[PDB]
């Protein structure tokens, strides 16, 4: 039925490439980045190409689009999954590198769309969906699309390229309608299909709206795309799709999507071809290093598919299939055959041929919209430089092909020769571009990342490659990026160690935002190695800040030797270097600064004493910190003039009893209360949530009721509001053990809230009335008023 | 595991509330005063015994920019008390979950920054009648005091139990 021999013929060494994108190979080393991604999901896609490959062939009967197959694919892809959606929102990011002006004609044309009420057009992402600035479906005058069809693609692109401003939100009514209508459609028009090419059109212009539906929850691509269209493409007898980029299914034109499929069944041929030959195999510019070639054979499994390469093919004869597949694969060649040759070209005879009297205004064309993906905004140097095809790079430099031209992205050739981190092919650039006058200018060009030439060479490549650019002398080595990263920070966050060495050598002058990075990793030798080689850097408060709050007694030591004051105030909040140390690190640290004269007797913006800040530590190293600082001061009854209760209140709040104790045990007035009233037992009243406490703190002083909610028990009500019913029999049992102690104190029974509230209206409200109610009543507490 | 509930919890809110100070404070029970990002770990974990039952809270927190945020069973809308504007925009933070999640999920409205009286903007009693009108519990928190952090998670846990 379909014939399928193009996957058993397909190298089983290097059959991973139906599933992996070929924009991830040259950078993902292959496979690799897709196994780091989500390990076996490859084995199981691979299975679910495989496993449906069986059961549309064993079933015969002129198999035709089924919907419940549909959803069978979507099972092997794997609230309930292989379902359809209904009434659940999901949405996506687009970038106007996978649109086209043509493809959103195609895109707004489509009622199905506007009458489901899809939220389509620009705006920011949100936690959950999408939040949208305007929206391009409710109330959209059909003679308005063409006009707008240019509008958008002009928002999208002047914002970014392969950045995303505009997000997509499916319709959330009649997906299991719509779903079948299309289903139908596909076997109505593949019964017209007439032409060869004409049965490709129809498969695309249905594999599209299926794409756009957006149905399933997830995994929509892996089923129609990955799997779905080579079923589709394999049945009329022609290859498996291997593509650079499937995503363009949204906003790509019918016909503009049957190149993508025709270039990525060339890509499959190619690959077919390849191996016959026994040459090496490098396409979208990856090498195949015979260690991950050796290490995928022996991790392959995916057994469903080694059946279907144990199968017998010899009643169909290939060459019947070699005559039909060149019929639909004669179109590419035409239509910029330069771009195609720098991607699939390596016969310098073949090249140069090609290249033979080419005008300067051929020469450097960027492929317009529409096209395929890759090749839109590029040069075919471009292209050239990405794939590493030197041999096209040779005799497009032999034409004086302009290298200072930059994609929509904003990339020149220069950048690419640093991303993809060829030194051998950014040689024979940089050569070149110094020949030219406006050479300093060339070099110091920024994208639409605004990141130049160099940051992609820190952020990707070696030190050589790095010295070969630092030799130039173009000295923009200390410029940021869009997002504030200088050429040494994006070289640290992605572990470039020796160039990071090397950038930090040459004496690059250090960015705050770098000195975060170093925090978030807790990095403490790098800083060692900064403060080293810089050895001015002791002055940058931010970086004393670090070096206190986690760094060793070594690292604090340098800045004290450098000699700035030990209390200056070096945070938003006006904390200490002591308050720091004790936040976190080793206490070695803040026994170190107090042996070093560091003033106890400070308070941050909010008032809070150090000995505050011991409860901003974790509970565990909260006592040794306690008391390594009480044995300088002892002025624990110290407290945050703004509130004004000590840490005896931070001690309640966090329920440590531990350090509640231990500050009690070290002779803590009860004296205090806050601006609003409230004494120690308002806040021990349910937090502390243990009786012993509360009798002993009682010992000492009276407890008196302010800000019109009496003592800790009357407030103590109005703070359960939730009651649950689970712990309600223990909600009204603490109450007990509080108040057969209140009763000894003769709690006068005031009013209880500002709205003529009680504590026995509250109570009643409560309806935690078993226990107090009665208790209360008994003890002689006035009803409700 | 064979641990009782296992809860997916979720803390939005305007940026600078206070939505991984809160989190750090209920999680590794600590507080700085600048913001780590902890490395985009993008969630903190913490297992709490309510009710003799032992409960884990897997907790999610809000960055700056495949749909796991949909997930929670709870979500705790936060606010600052010294932005005026962090609690305004609490409508529309409550208005995102009508639209892409269960009406059936358990909300919880925290006003952070309780120890900051000084420079207090939002009213209790204001937050508590809106909170009220729309039936939702409210609690006001301080991730540097620590003052009622457990106690927001302990009946946003508690909430979602009974219903669940
Ligand atoms: N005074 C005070 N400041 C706080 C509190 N909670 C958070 N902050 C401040 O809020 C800032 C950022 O907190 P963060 O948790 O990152 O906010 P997010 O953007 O909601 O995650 C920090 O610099 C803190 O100083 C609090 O309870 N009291
Ligand atoms: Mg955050």
């Amino acid at each position: 039925l379909p014939g399928l021999y193009f996957l058993q013929a397909y190298p089983s060494e290097e059959i991973w490439r139906l599933f992996v994108d070929g924009r991830f190979w040259s950078k993902e080393n292959g496979w690799r980045g897709y196994e780091s991604r989500e390990p076996g999901s490859l084995n199981a896609a691979l299975e679910s190409l495989c496993s449906i490959a069986l059961q549309v062939e064993k079933s015969g009967e002129e198999f035709e689009l089924s919907v419940d197959l549909i959803k069978r694919i979507h099972k092997k892809s794997g609230k309930n999954p292989g379902e359809l959606r209904t009434d659940e929102p999901v949405s996506f990011c687009i970038p106007a590198g996978r649109a086209s002006i043509k493809g959103i004609e195609e895109f707004l044309s489509l009622v199905f769309l506007t009458e489901g009420g899809a939220e389509f057009g620009p705006g920011k992402a949100g936690p959950f969906g999408p939040r949208f600035d305007k929206n391009y479906f409710k109330n959209l005058n059909p003679e308005q699309i063409p006009d707008l069809a240019k509008q958008i693609y002009f928002d999208m692109s002047k914002y970014g390229h392969s950045n995303t401003n505009h997000f997509y939100l499916a319709v959330m009514k009649n997906v299991d309608v719509y779903l079948e209508k299309i289903t139908q459609s596909y076997n109505k028009e593949i019964k017209t299909a007439e032409t060869l090419d004409e049965k490709l059109k129809i498969i695309v212009k249905h594999i599209r709206m299926y794409e756009v539906l957006h149905p399933f929850r997830d995994a929509n691509g892996r089923t129609f795309v990955n799997n779905l269209l080579n079923i589709l493409l394999m049945q009329q007898g022609l290859p498996p799709a291997t593509f650079y980029e499937p995503n363009v299914f949204d906003l790509y034109s019918a016909e503009e999507l049957v190149v993508v499929v025709k270039e990525a069944i060339f890509n499959t041929v190619e690959i077919i071809e390849q191996s016959k030959r026994k040459t090496p195999i490098t396409l979208y510019g990856y090498h195949s290093s015979l260690e991950e070639q050796t290490k995928f054979r022996d991790m392959l499994d995916s057994p469903s598919y080694e059946k279907i390469k144990h199968m017998d093919f010899s009643d169909l004869n290939p060459e019947k299939l070699h005559l039909k597949t060149q019929k639909c694969l004669s179109s590419l060649n035409e239509q910029y055959p330069l771009h195609r040759g720098a991607i699939y070209l390596s016969d310098p005879g073949e090249i140069k041929l090609l290249l033979s009297n080419r005008n300067e205004s051929q020469i450097n064309q960027q492929i317009e919209q529409g096209a395929p993906p890759i090749y839109v905004g590029k040069t075919p140097a471009h292209l050239a430089v990405i794939s590493g095809n030197m041999a096209m790079l040779d005799e497009l430099i032999a034409k004086k092909a302009d290298l200072s031209l930059q994609d929509y992205d904003g990339k020149t050739a220069l950048h690419y020769a640093a991303e993809c981190g060829n030194m051998q092919i950014m040689g024979k650039i940089l050569k070149v571009v110094l020949s030219q006058e406006d050479a300093i200018k060339v070099l110091n060009i920024k994208d639409n990342h605004g990141k130049t030439a160099f940051h992609y060479a820190a952020e990707f490549g070696t030190p050589e490659l790095i010295s070969a650019l630092t030799t130039t002398e173009v000295i923009q080595i200390n410029e940021p990026d869009n997002s504030g990263s200088s050429a040494i920070t994006l070289a640290y966050k992605n572990h470039k160690l020796k160039i990071f060495d090397e950038l930090l050598n040459s004496g690059a002058d250090i960015s705050d935002e770098l000195l975060d990075a170093i925090w978030a990793r807790k990095d403490k030798e790098t800083l060692g190695k900064i403060i080293a080689k810089n050895e001015k850097i002791l002055l940058n408060k931010e970086a004393f800040r670090i070096a206190i709050s986690l760094g060793s007694v070594s690292l604090v030591k340098k800045f004290l030797r450098a000699g700035v004051d030990i209390d200056i105030p070096l945070t938003k909040d006006k904390a200490t270097p002591l308050m720091l140390s004790i936040n976190s690190g080793n206490p070695k640290l803040v026994s170190y600064l107090l042996k070093k004269g560091a003033n106890t007797r400070l308070t941050d913006t909010s008032g809070n004493s150090v000995l505050h800040y011991v409860f901003y530590s974790k509970a565990e190293n909260r006592e040794a910190l306690a008391n390594i600082i009480t044995e300088k001061d002892k002025k624990l009854i110290n407290q945050p003039n703004a509130n004004g209760n000590p840490p005896l209140y931070n001690a309640v709040v966090v329920n440590d009893l531990k350090m509640a104790t231990i500050l009690l045990e070290m002779g803590a007035r009860v004296d205090f209360e806050d601006r609003l009233g409230n004494n120690i037992l308002h806040s021990a009243m349910r937090r502390c949530d243990l009786p012993i406490i509360l009798d002993i703190v009682k010992k000492d002083s009276t407890l008196l009721h302010k800000r019109n909610s009496e003592r800790r028990n009357p407030f103590h009500q109005a703070l359960h509001e939730m009651h649950t019913f689970p712990s309600s029999k223990e909600t009204e049992e603490i109450h007990f053990m509080n108040l057969s102690d209140l009763l000894l104190k003769e709690g006068v029974d005031l009013n209880k809230k500002d709205i003529k509230g009680k504590t026995i209206l509250d109570i009643a409200l409560s309806k935690q009335y078993f226990h107090l109610c009665v208790k209360l009543m008994k003890a002689g507490a006035h009803t409700n008023i | 595991p064979e641990y009782d509930y296992l809860f997916k919890l979720l803390l939005i809110g305007d940026s600078g509330v206070g939505k991984s100070c809160l989190l750090l404070r209920f999680a590794d029970d600590t507080y700085t005063e600048s913001y780590i990002s902890t490395i985009g770990v993008d969630f903190k974990i913490r297992t709490i015994e309510l009710d003799g039952k032992t409960i884990k809270l897997q907790i999610w927190d809000t960055a700056g920019q495949s749909s796991y945020y949909r997930g929670a069973h709870g979500i705790i809308v936060v606010y600052d008390v010294t932005d005026q504007e962090s609690y305004a925009n609490v409508k529309q933070w409550l208005q995102e979950i009508d639209r892409y999640a269960s009406e059936n999920v358990n909300k919880l409205l925290v006003g952070n920054k309780s120890d900051l009286t000084t420079k207090k903007v939002v009213d209790n009693t204001t937050a508590k009648e809106f909170a009220d009108s729309l039936g939702i519990p409210f609690l006001e928190t301080s991730a540097k005091n620590a003052t009622n952090v457990e106690q927001a998670f302990m009946t946003m846990a508690a909430e979602i139990k009974k219903r669940m």
